[PDB]
């Protein structure tokens, strides 16, 4: 039971990865990527205002593992069944004006003294569920996110130099790096591995000049968060060959291509996966906009 | 069992019918060519409260052989906490570190 | 007995997949 | 001549000395190391990164692999199978352009 | 005397676990444990397939 | 609500005394270290499951 | 020289795939400390010779 001050720069809350092998703090690893511009452009548009209404706290019995099943979901390697509201309707109750529920440190819901676990501040994760409860609702017809419009954003907002391309524009740029066979995948599970929650409860809570503090010092976390997560959904990936050392080639960075088969150089989203990772982004970024 | 909507609407208020519910979380993914499905599944039965209370753990199978599946439960600590006898006789579980 | 020779080489069984009807993850 | 011999000799002495002739196995023979940054297998470094990489080097036989195979059977049912709809004109069938 | 007991062996609680199991799963890969921790771990894990 | 009355009632008189039965000790050994701390010694020879 | 090159040939096309096989898991006390070791968990059940 911790305060703040930042919720992630505090050691548990670190990410890191594998550079084939050793770590490397992401910014560390994007930094190896390349684009070669190809037509067309991504004029980013408008992310549709949330859908206010977050889905009815039901109690629900058991321990919601929050932090594991968000991510495990968007870039897991195939999550069987996301949105199931079960996991979320629960996770709406966090975010009420009093409760018990406290969400464990580890990344769960417990109920009145979770006993041991040092749970977040109720107020953080208060402002948290608020947003991401409605997360829960990706599922129904009139909710959907509408998907390809939103990755248009994802774009400039990962490769698109800095303010240059940071105007509203820019060419889809397929994507290559010095990669170590099975490099897609190996990388994504490192991130499913990662600590999320530390990052967003930090996200949808710090006030306003700590929070621009925190869009610089997360600025990489975040690109990262994402490139493996776009990946998923940009058409071919095929590896190019150089000399000797092999480069990952990705189709397009950023036009989705809404595919759902399942390649071996990445991750896959079934149908519905897509359905819940375009709601996740309309939300992160409407937030990460301020 | 099968209930039909008919019943559930004219039974005498006493009977207490048996439902059964899914328990979907154990399905295995279709097949990449199995012939796709044309018309939608319709359900109409919702459990009002939160059925599933007997329920100790479920789910146990390797997600993609690490990933816990989504659902899936554990048991509850308290369920395995066998912790000593009161200064009488009452069996209570273990401190927490605080007496 | 007259002290024999003996010689042995090393086993090889390569059974071609028994295709099982089980899965074994969701 | 013997070089096919891997060992030889495997039996005491007078119950602690080797005998002499006697080979014991090489280390390369059973230094069963990682794999490339693609995929060839290479034995395991001295301490000083990278490795041999069986072939590549020498010519050690070395007997143990990393081997990497199929969690189960790859051909097991579900055979792919397309529905086919034959034009319905043999007349009207563009043919035309390109 | 009066049998105000009985002196049972090994008693049977109330409540007691109850598992059904789709039986289609089974990991392929064998676990097989010492032959006496079978013997204590032995229906636990084994109700518990 | 009958099942639950008769039942609290069976529980009300379940007048049953216990006896050690078979118990058997396997010592370190003989079985592993994870269920070894788990086990005390002499461990009931008919136990349950947890 | 010639037993040399129909070999060098079936080596040249062998187009075989591996299917993991009765593979078995013993743990720890099981089995030895040294063994153990060289050992990281479920060794194919029809192992070879080293």
């Amino acid at each position: 039971q911790q305060p703040t001050g930042g919720y992630t720069t505090l050691e548990q809350f670190a990410f890191t990865i594998r550079n084939d092998g050793t770590n490397a703090t992401p910014t560390q690893f994007l930094q190896l990527l390349s684009w070669e511009a190809t037509e067309n452009e991504l004029v980013k548009k408008t992310i549709p205002t949330p859908e206010t209404h977050l889905p009815s706290a039901r109690n629900v019995p058991g321990n919601v593992y929050i932090e594991d099943a968000i991510t495990q979901a968007l870039f897991g390697i195939s999550a069987q069944n996301v949105n199931a509201h079960g996991y979320f309707s629960r996770l709406s109750a966090l975010a009420l004006p009093n409760t018990s529920a406290r969400l464990g440190l580890d990344g769960v819901i417990y109920n009145s003294e979770t006993i041991n676990i040092p749970f977040y501040d109720p107020a953080a994760v208060a402002n948290f569920a608020a947003t991401y409860a409605k997360l829960g609702n990706a599922s129904t017809p009139r909710y959907r996110a509408d998907m390809i419009d939103i990755y248009a954003h994802v774009g400039l907002e990962l490769a698109g130099t800095d303010a240059e391309r940071a105007a509203g524009v820019m060419p889809v740029k397929r994507a290559k790096f010095d990669s170590w066979e099975g490099s897609l995948i190996s990388l994504s599970r490192d991130v499913v591995n990662w600590k999320i929650l530390a990052f967003l409860i930090d996200l949808c809570s710090l006030e306003g000049e700590a929070l621009r503090a925190f869009k610089t010092r997360n600025r990489d976390v975040f690109r990262m968060m994402l490139f493996i997560m776009s990946t998923a959904v940009a058409a071919n990936v095929v590896n190019r060959k150089v000399t000797k050392r092999v480069d990952r080639v990705l189709e397009y960075i950023g036009v989705n291509s809404m595919r759902t088969a399942g390649r071996t150089a990445t991750i896959t989203y079934d149908l519905s996966r897509h359905e819940f990772a375009a709601k996740f982004l309309q939300l992160t970024f409407t937030r990460w906009n301020a | 069992q099968h209930v039909d909507a008919e019943s559930i609407m004219t039974a005498p208020k006493g009977k207490l019918f048996h439902l059964q519910f899914m328990d979907g979380l154990l399905r295995p993914e279709p097949s990449a060519f199995d012939p796709p499905a044309s018309g939608e599944d319709m359900r109409l039965i919702y459990p009002l409260q939160p059925i599933s209370v007997a329920r100790s753990m479920r789910a146990i199978v390797n997600h993609n052989e690490v990933d816990r599946p989504r659902g899936a439960v554990a048991p509850s600590s308290y369920e395995m906490d066998t912790g000593t006898l009161s200064r009488n006789g009452d069996l209570l579980y273990s401190p927490v570190a605080n007496g | 007995k007259i002290a024999t020779a003996s010689s042995a080489r090393q086993a090889d069984v390569e059974k071609p997949a028994d295709v099982t009807f089980t899965i074994e993850n969701v | 001549i013997s070089v096919a011999r891997s060992m030889r000799a495997i039996v005491n002495h007078n119950e602690v000395d080797r005998p002499r002739g006697a080979v014991a196995p090489s280390s390369y023979e059973m230094d069963t190391g990682t794999l490339s940054r693609n995929g060839d297998l290479l034995y395991s470094p001295v301490a000083n990164g990278q490795v041999g990489i069986p072939k590549l080097e020498v010519d050690h036989i070395s007997f143990s692999n990393v081997v990497s195979m199929m969690t189960a059977n790859i051909r097991t049912g579900d055979d792919m199978a397309v529905e086919r709809v034959n034009p319905d004109d043999v007349r009207a069938i563009n043919i035309r352009n390109a | 005397l009066s049998d105000d007991f009985k002196q049972i062996s090994d008693p049977k609680g109330y409540l007691t676990y109850s598992v059904k199991y789709e039986d289609q799963f089974t990991k392929k890969d064998k676990l097989r444990a010492s032959e006496a921790d079978d013997r204590i771990v032995g229906p636990t894990v084994n109700l518990f397939k | 609500v009958s099942g639950l009355l008769m039942v609290l009632f069976k529980v009300m008189t379940d007048n049953r005394l216990v006896i050690v039965g078979e118990t058997t000790t396997p010592m370190s050994n003989t079985l592993s270290t994870v269920v070894n701390n788990v086990l005390r010694t002499t461990y009931h020879n008919n136990v349950g499951v947890n």
